[PDB]
């Protein structure tokens, strides 16, 4: 029942926040951005030094 | 030049530092304050035989 509870409240909060333009409520008068996540891979797990490097980047 | 990134964890600064190349310059300094070329001399034969060209 609580996972049910969070995936609700989770798609709830897509519509809210469908109308409003920009990131979080009341857009640029709220003071409050929007965050983003870091996309890490699987570098910084356990935390050490990498093997594998990269010889080039797209 | 720094930017803050405003993930979920918090802030990740991001400093980025760029030497351009004072070659490509055109504009002011061409080279490093210490940067000494000495320009190679083109070496020639030695004449040992007194001549006047004339006109």
């Amino acid at each position: 029942l609580n996972v049910l509870i969070k995936d609700k409240e989770r798609e709830e909060r897509q519509a809210r926040l469908a109308r409003v333009r920009g990131g979080t409520a009341t857009g640029g008068a709220g003071k409050k951005k929007v965050k983003g996540k870091t996309n890490l891979g699987g570098a910084f797990k356990k935390d050490q030094d990498f093997d594998l490097d990269g010889p080039d980047d797209f | 030049a720094t930017r803050h990134v405003l993930m979920r964890q918090g802030v990740l600064g991001i400093k980025v530092k760029i030497m351009r190349d004072p070659a490509k310059s055109r504009t002011g300094p061409k080279a490093l304050p210490d940067a000494v070329t000495i320009i190679e001399p083109k070496e020639e034969e030695p004449i040992l035989a007194p001549s006047v060209k004339d006109y």
